[PDB]
């Protein structure tokens, strides 16, 4: 869903002259999801062993709790649709990676439309 | 010390009681004639090898507070007393009461870790925030406005006018950086004995404090009085020259302290 | 050549050192406190402990007549002799540590349980008749970390422009006086930040010194302790 | 074990009468901050079955929830919906429930704040 | 998460303005294994001292150089962000071991005596 | 003209400080993997992509824009040479893929050449 990453930036609030989210707001996300799927690569079996089916469930606690912050994150998850496909993960390894590959495609863009001028 | 900075002290003796709220509440305590027994809750579950009344701790309904919570539990085989169960207590004064408008549940003061209380450093920094702007306005500025949005707003737009004058060439005055009121440095008060606060329906305690005047961010007269703050302090003790904002008809027609200069070290 | 400064630090007030984002961020308020990430005990970072001593010393060891010391690389050369800069490429002789909590098996027996507390504060802002809630967090003032730092002297040469920039047994005492007046105001200023709120006073007990490696002057390291024991 | 899904609906069982909340997060800092403190060392024990020095320590967390239940009616329906005091009876058996209970408990804060503004 | 994001801040005393910084470290309980091999060090000399085999007395000097190599290293740093406190390490369970060779019995247990002196 | 016009843009990027602000050390993560792509793009016999590799030209594609935002010289260099567009129209075959692996090779050799670049 790499083209969706260009699409979701067409809805986030930039009318005030600057941007609302950063990578610092979603920083605690990146200390978990990047730690997550790099334990999914070394997984040799297709179905997730129970040691990390709760770790992806650990994230789902965090994401909506992180979504309970200021309205910069309010637009972000629902225009990305993170949670709506994050419950689907619990069985197989493949789109778990493409879930992370989507947000890695996302966070490479969402603060990275000119944050130095903040534009 | 340093050359921009000297130490200072001040007097703080309260004569009326001191209550600063902290979002904490006490709930059914023993509301009897001579004893207000505040016990240790940790020791009531040591006879399990129990269940006399700790099942009714959850159980309440449409009933009045302080009816049966203390006249039932001691008549069992519980052996409850001070120095045998433990805990502490602040006792009642004169009135029982019997007024009309008994004694309901009681608020909470701030304590440190053991029930040992203190006057907060933030409030005694906020006490003098109600002094130096407030005193020498004596035309004396007013609080002009009809609606609640513009009754009290002149405490805001005047607080950044002659109070933020540190004056760096690269920062605005009217924000957090250019303050000159950041000269003195309040230190919070230590923890005291248990029975210092008393029950009030709204006393000669010695409190000292360290304040350290500073002249670092400024680019001596800052230090230079029976005002009432620390509890129920009224409607004209918070800012300079609170009835019109709430709907009340008569707008159209207990914390005594002391402060004086003391340059000890 | 290495000489370690044994110590112990005890807090007496609330301490809000370091908020950021929250390593755990589940059970804390929006303004958290740093913590030992294996065990979640509120440590002390070695950055602000160095970030206080360098910024207390731009008032007594300088800034005499409207000299800002506007960036701390413009420090006097005694400060460069202890901390270091890019001005002379020196390694620095003041290596701190990161200090965690120590009296976990003491604080629970002295009646404190929660290991930190959110002291509710007010913000009485007179706009539309309100007292604004805010919920900053303190630490228990009966909590004791540990303390250590080492001084090191390169007795060959620590620089390049001269073949000798070493300290002998004469330069150490002005450094310990800069340790004395370094930690002096910090005994009555806030260790952390968010000042004018009654924060961060600490009392250093047992601030002795042990020689790590080498042979030292027997009289020296104990009169050096006077500048340690004074503050 | 799937009780993280249970926290999606048991938060909606809170009686919200004005249209607004009534059990805001601000009342809960004497609850959710004290379950964290036992959790941090519960994992630190290598032993599965607990010591008697750790069985008795959860009991203070139990009675402060019934102190809050006698304090506030909102907590009294907060407990008996999600069954906290019900799961806090057999929590002295082993830590795996005690791990799963706080894991459940952390999920209760989430959709609560998802419907709350939370501006600072 | 196996790696923290430990923050920092900059404050310039022109205006006391906050500039952040993040120094990701290791977890402070992260134990690593630690191996190294010594040898009987038989010289391949440019110098004229051809076939100069080090005996045990030249070997037993080096274990003090192993000792004082790491004794100060426990006291000193390993990593970057210099002189702010990162990298106090503690070398534990140090042991030499004749993996291959004809070392005598008396020597190797005394070579461990320098290893405990740190 | 794709194997020469990489010169008027390796000139076209400006340095005024004396040294070229785009270091060649700035691309050692884009060009340690684009080798590994090129080593198996050419081993492919078919004209179209393998199914395991059209994600690989996507997985590389976000690393362009991620290291674009992480720097300021790469922030303007990539779209001025237009590697987003030449990666946009590349998903069909290896016809434009091996144009890309020599378009970067035209740009790394020029950037080595128009610098002093002691080694």
């Amino acid at each position: 869903y790499v083209k969706q990453a260009e699409q979701v930036i067409r809805g986030l609030p930039k009318k005030n002259g600057d941007f609302e989210l950063t990578t610092t707001q979603l920083r605690v996300l990146l200390s978990l999801t990047a730690q997550l799927f790099d334990e999914a690569q070394l997984s040799s079996d297709q179905n997730l062993s129970p040691a990390l089916r709760d770790k992806v469930q650990y994230l789902r606690v965090r994401f909506v709790y992180q979504a309970g912050r200021e309205k910069a994150v309010r637009v972000f998850v629902e225009r990305a649709g993170l949670l709506d496909e994050l419950a689907q993960i619990g069985d197989s390894r493949d789109r778990l990676l493409k879930f992370c590959h989507y947000m890695e495609a996302l966070v490479a863009y969402k603060k990275f439309l000119d944050p130095k001028e903040t534009s | 010390m340093s050359q921009y900075l000297k130490p200072f002290e001040l007097t703080l003796r309260c004569l009326g009681p001191v209550f600063i709220g902290s979002g904490e509440k006490r709930t059914p305590y023993v509301a009897s004639t001579s004893m207000v027994y505040f016990p240790d809750m940790e020791r009531l579950y040591a006879d399990v090898a129990s269940e006399s009344f700790e099942e009714f701790m959850m159980n309440t309904g449409k009933a009045q507070p302080d009816e049966r919570f203390n006249e039932w539990i001691a008549e069992n085989g519980v052996k409850v007393s001070p120095k045998n169960h433990g805990g502490y207590g602040v006792k009642i004064g004169s009135i029982v009461p019997g007024r009309a408008h008994q004694l309901n549940d009681i608020h909470s003061f701030i304590k440190d870790v053991l029930g040992n209380p203190y006057v907060p450093g933030s409030s005694v920094k906020g006490m003098l925030r109600s002094i130096y702007l407030q005193s020498l306005v004596h035309q004396p500025v007013r609080v002009p406005g009809h609606q609640t949005r513009e009754h009290r707003q002149y405490g805001e737009r005047f607080e950044r006018k002659e109070l933020r004058k540190s004056g760096r060439p690269n920062t605005r005055p009217q924000d957090a950086v250019n303050d000159l009121f950041q000269a003195i440095r309040v230190t919070d008060s230590p923890g005291l004995r248990t029975s210092d606060l008393l029950i009030c329906q709204k006393p000669g305690t010695s409190i000292s404090l360290r304040v350290v005047v500073d002249t670092s961010p400024t680019a001596e007269r800052f230090l230079e009085p029976i005002v009432y703050l620390g509890g129920g302090a009224g409607y004209r003790s918070k800012t300079f020259v609170l009835d019109a904002q709430f709907p009340k008809i008569k707008h159209v027609a207990m914390g005594q302290c002391e402060l004086s200069i003391r340059r000890a070290e | 050549a290495k000489i370690e400064i044994t110590g112990t630090i005890t807090v007496v007030t609330g301490l809000h050192i370091g908020a950021g984002d929250g390593f755990s961020a589940i059970g804390a308020v929006d303004k958290p406190v740093v913590r030992d990430p294996l065990t979640k005990w509120p440590m002390i970072p070695g950055t602000s402990l160095k970030g206080k001593v360098r910024t207390l010393l731009s008032r007594q060891y300088g800034a005499d007549t409207e000299t800002f010391y506007r960036k701390p690389n413009d420090d006097p050369a005694q400060i460069r002799r202890l901390f270091g800069d890019t001005k002379e490429y020196k390694t620095g002789r003041l290596v701190f540590r990161d200090t965690k909590l120590t009296n976990k098996d003491d604080l629970e027996a002295r009646g404190a349980k929660t290991l930190t507390e959110v002291k509710f504060e007010n913000a009485i802002n007179r706009v539309t008749a309100k007292a604004n809630p805010r919920q900053m967090e303190r630490v228990i003032p009966g909590s004791e970390f540990a303390f250590s730092l080492v001084y090191e002297v390169s007795f060959g040469t620590p620089d390049e422009e001269q073949k000798a920039s070493l300290p002998s047994s004469d330069e150490i005492i002005e450094d310990f006086n800069a340790i004395a007046r370094g930690l002096k105001l910090l005994e009555l200023d806030y260790l952390g930040g968010s000042g004018t709120r009654g924060y961060g006073q600490v009392k250093f007990s047992d601030l002795k010194a042990r020689a790590a490696v080498g042979t030292l002057d027997r009289s020296l390291l104990e009169m050096l302790n006077h500048e340690l024991a004074a503050v």
